[PDB]
């Protein structure tokens, strides 16, 4: 019946789809050898989305792992579930992207895309209806980023009628890991705006300050980043997963979601961010909810959205509360926060609550919305694009591959077309 | 592959001169380089640019002689006495 | 898979190369008889030993490496050590004549004698391997046999390999201290041979050692085996997510790639830290931030220059051992800011993450002590060029009269490569200047 | 600018020269290779072979054409359709 089909990409993005895989496994009662160790009710009907019926009642993960360095699946085979996924799907090539999207896309994208998309034609047709993609990837790196956008690219291409959504990981000029960063950015928005139907926005560095900040954590490391953002994704497919009163699905909030094609960009959240010693005093209620979803101190976000003006809104809840609240609370956040979102459009928030809570935790609830906040992170890529492409830095290695110089210039034309379009819509007046 | 990279190497010569060209879209503004290269007769060298195969890249080659002409009387002789008129 | 094949010409290469296997054998455990004899009391040695070593039926471990020198008498005398029993008698060359810091002789007249030999030692070496991805040179520019060898050998290999990476590595004349009169001749011509047909080139000197180690370590007797430990220190460091794993693995091409900016200006500034002694690693607290500001610090920098003359344009981090993410967004918060360092008006930000969970060992008998976490730095700044201006200043004033050119030209080249060669790098400095003036 | 634009152009040039010599010297061997040369639609891009002012590009490129069109009316009706008779 209706399932979803997970793909893999990038180092990062191979991590952060394991912890998912085990965060899922825990929470739905999977031992580590492959059978069933559960003792629910939902976690059997619906359980075959993400698994495959097998004899034994051995389900099987739905993931395939794209990499072009074979240093990943040993060291994501090694751990406690490293064994319960399908080798055939850890295609791996012999040499490295070496952080390049051009010679990844151009070189390692060629000879090794078939198999790919041969893997994960047999598992489209091994179903019987299937409704989107989902992708975990970063843009930091020729692995993630030159080979997802080509993925979901075929894939719209076979499959027009999918639901693409992935969650890219955004880079930051505080944070950095790549010389040629912004080139790859660069590159891949515009395969992003292009041929993409909704992309979430992940930083590292929002997460490690919200963890210091908050969760007042030790050592933090990305052990506890994965950990976030897989329980974000939890939250964001109980709504298939584990239906309740109030059902929603991945393409009605793409549609609710999104005012143009241009712009699918969200900003995901998740409500409860507290430290080990405030577990025991806390008060479990709607407004506290509200407060921690509506204020950028819980937003994993590296920007203000207080910059600009809410665009839409969609509230997640996953326990067992009430209907009343969440509308008083949203009726009272607008007619107060007139000033923080659009004027022409009333009603700007979603109401879904999840009657199935999750596992470990009573209440949960995640924030999917859309606000106007990553016009600075547009900006300023855009800037540091232009300063880089000025003298024609780190440009020979692209230029060696075969690919031309005129990409750039479409992209970066692109670039500030879309930024033009996003701040003459932030000021979003009545009339003249 | 053998007659894909047939194909291949034919189109990457192909599209190295239509760069060269879509460059020279903004370097044949420059007269002194052009000068630099050109002392050693090397409008016998710009003769094989008519030579140029397909529209991407004779498109703005001609956009280079262009600015190649501009530069003197001479330049704009060389087109005759280098049998490129 | 992570595979690479190390080149070792002349005297320091040779010796340069033993260090390093040392190393790796300690660290790995590796015995020197090349089994595991190792059967009451196990101290490790299960890990991937396939990058540097070889796995054969018997469980022998063959090493790939290349030792050639154009001297017989270093070949003799690693042959009397202790780990003959390690390598093959194949794999050292010996030579009748030597160059001994000559050019001419050692490319022309002796360099071109063995050749073939060579070429069929490293294609065997190669198909015998699966992954290749760069090559370790080790060789001099002081030395005759790490100059004229090695640039006749690299330009063959240049054109027989172009997808793989092509490293260099050897030691600089220091302006105030030197070994021998000749070194700018060889080195003005090695320069040129190094920028126009390879990648990548490290380059280092003695004094900053020396200095490091007086102020340190503190020993008032130095000698050349802590100068080959801190190479293979830097070297392991360089090549630490290859051997093993990590959070970020950071390849060879993973790091390359972003260290060339230009085809011309690729030579970074290599920093290692910390180079302490025991009792300078007892009481004294380390964290990431203290040992990252440290690495900017021109007296720990192996190059004699001040990076407050000029500016970086690219950088390169990596961390070895049990180091925390925190410290690290941390020290980059802390430098970013800082105004004593100085940056080109384009570039914000760059540098990498390498995490390697295996700490550094220590070696009995060595000097280095037993640090939870370790630091390699390479950037890139225009304010090294200096040494360049200092190399072509003395050949000129060694060029103007022909001092000890009569002998070159005896044994054979043509005079005007000494005017291509300082043209070249007339223009390789004009290009740094260049580069490093902002807008 | 211009002159380091030339010497690309020039050694792009060479290597175009050398890969286009060896190739059509090798493709033009065996009678599947003749066959695929007339559907891999190599002929139009093959007409600078027949274009170009390099002598020794075309020397061996029309050589090896002879060898190539004289298999079959498949690949002389082809190099028709790439527009190079």
């Amino acid at each position: 019946m209706r399932e979803i089909v997970h793909l893999q990409a990038g180092q990062c993005g191979n991590q952060i789809g394991a912890k998912f895989w085990e965060v899922i496994s825990d929470e739905h009662g999977i031992d580590p050898t492959g059978t069933y160790h559960g003792d629910s009710d939902l976690q059997l009907e619906r359980i075959n989305v993400y698994y495959n019926e097998a004899t034994g009642g051995k389900y099987v993960p739905r993931a395939v792992l794209v990499d072009l360095e074979p240093g990943t699946m040993d060291s994501v085979r090694s751990g406690p579930f490293g064994q319960i996924f399908r080798p055939d799907n850890f295609v791996f090539g012999q040499s490295g992207a070496g952080n390049n999207w051009a010679k990844g896309h151009y070189t390692e994208g060629a000879e090794l895309v078939d198999s790919v998309l041969d893997v994960v034609r047999k598992e489209a047709e091994s179903c019987d209806c299937l409704q989107g993609f989902q992708l975990t990837h970063s843009l930091g790196g020729g692995t993630g980023s030159g080979m997802g956008t080509l993925l979901i690219s075929k894939i719209r291409e076979e499959y027009p009628d999918r639901i693409m959504n992935t969650f890219s990981v955004v880079p930051s000029p505080k944070v950095s890991d790549t010389v040629v960063e912004p080139y790859n950015a660069t590159l891949s928005v515009h395969q992003l705006v292009e041929n993409t139907d909704e992309t979430y926005c992940i930083d590292n560095e929002a997460l490690y300050d919200i963890c210091f900040r908050t969760l007042k954590l030790t050592t933090p490391t990305y052990g506890d980043l994965n950990h976030l953002v897989s329980a974000t994704m939890s939250g964001v497919t109980t709504c298939l997963r584990f239906p309740g009163q109030l059902n929603a699905d991945l393409r009605k909030l793409a549609v609710n979601m999104v005012p143009f094609p241009r712009l699918h960009f969200f900003m995901p959240g998740f409500a409860p961010l507290t430290s080990r010693g405030s577990q025991q005093y806390r008060a479990l209620t709607v407004p506290e909810l509200t407060q921690q979803m509506f204020d950028a101190k819980n937003m994993m976000a590296a920007c203000d959205p207080r910059h600009g003006r809410y665009l839409t809104v969609a509230a997640v809840f996953r326990g067992r509360m009430s209907m009343k609240e969440v509308d008083e609370q949203m009726l009272n956040v607008q007619n107060k926060n007139s000033s923080y979102f659009v004027e022409w459009i009333p009603n700007n928030v979603k109401t879904a609550v999840c009657d199935i809570p999750p596992r470990g935790l009573k209440m949960s609830a995640t924030f999917i919305g859309n606000s106007t906040a990553i016009q600075e992170l547009f900006k300023r890529i855009s800037e540091q694009f232009t300063a880089m492409f000025r003298r024609k830095a780190f440009l020979h290695w692209y230029t060696g591959e075969g690919m031309d110089e005129m990409e750039f210039t479409e992209a970066e034309s692109n670039m500030n077309d879309l930024v033009s379009e996003y701040q003459q819509y932030q000021d979003a007046t009545a009339e003249e | 592959m053998s007659q894909r990279q047939v194909l291949q190497v034919f189109e990457q010569y192909q599209k190295a001169r239509t760069q060269f060209v879509q460059m020279v879209a903004e370097l044949a503004t420059r007269p002194q380089n052009i000068e630099t290269l050109q002392n050693a007769g090397v409008m016998s060298l710009l003769r094989p640019l008519l030579l140029d195969v397909v529209p991407t890249i004779q498109q703005t080659a001609a956009l280079a002689l262009g600015r190649l002409a501009n530069y003197n009387d001479d330049l704009a002789e060389a087109v005759v006495k280098g049998d490129i008129l | 898979m992570r595979e690479c094949i190390s080149i070792h010409v002349g005297q320091a290469g040779v010796q340069i190369g033993n260090a390093c296997w040392e190393l790796y054998c300690l660290e790995h455990g590796i015995q020197p008889d090349g089994q595991m004899p190792s059967d009451k009391t196990i101290g490790g040695g299960d890990d991937s030993f396939n990058t540097f070593f070889s796995e054969t039926g018997a469980g022998k471990h063959v090493p790939r490496a290349v030792f050639v020198d154009l001297e017989p008498t270093v070949v003799d005398e690693v042959r009397t050590g202790t780990y003959r029993q390690l390598f093959h008698p194949e794999q050292l060359i010996t030579g009748k004549e030597d160059a001994a810091n000559n050019y001419a002789r050692g490319h022309y007249t002796i360099g071109k004698e063995i050749v073939d030999l060579v070429l069929d030692r490293i294609r065997k070496l190669a198909d015998l391997c699966t992954g290749l991805q760069g090559f370790l040179i080790f060789h001099s520019f002081g030395g005759g046999t790490g100059s004229g060898f090695a640039s006749l050998l690299m330009e063959r290999l240049s054109v027989d390999y172009g997808k793989k990476s092509k490293l260099e590595f050897a030691i600089y004349p220091a302006p105030q201290v030197s070994t021998a009169v000749v070194e700018p001749y060889n080195s003005i011509l090695t320069t040129h041979t190094t920028l126009e047909h390879s990648d990548c080139a490290f380059m280092v000197d003695n004094e900053a050692i020396y200095d490091i180690c007086r102020r340190n370590l503190d020993i008032e007797r130095p000698t050349y085996t802590n100068l080959n430990r801190l190479i293979g220190q830097i070297v392991s460091s360089i090549t630490a997510s290859l051997r093993f794993d990590g959070a970020l693995n950071v390849d060879l091409t993973e790091f390359q790639t972003n260290l060339v900016p230009y085809p011309r200006i690729h030579f970074p500034l290599a920093t290692y830290a910390p180079v302490i002694s025991a009792e300078k690693a007892y009481h004294e607290q380390l964290s990431v931030a203290e040992i990252t500001n440290a690495c900017f610090e021109p007296a720990n920098q192996m190059v004699k220059c001040d990076p407050r003359h000029g500016k970086y344009m690219a950088c390169c981090m990596l961390y070895r051992g049990d180091v925390v993410p925190k410290d690290v967004n941390a020290a980059i918060a802390t430098i970013k800011t800082k105004r004593t360092i100085q940056f080109v008006d384009w570039c914000p930000t760059g540098f990498k993450v390498g995490i390697n969970y295996q700490p550094p060992t220590v070696v009995p008998g060595g000097d280095l002590a037993k640090v939870q976490r370790a630091v390699c730095m390479l950037s890139n700044t225009t304010a090294i060029a200096e040494a360049w201006a200092r190399l072509d200043h003395k050949f000129d004033l060694m060029y103007a009269k022909r001092a000890f050119v009569h002998w070159y030209v005896g044994e054979g080249m043509e005079e005007g490569e000494f005017s291509e060669a300082r043209e070249d790098l007339a223009a390789l400095e004009k290009d740094y200047e260049e580069v490093g003036v902002d807008s």
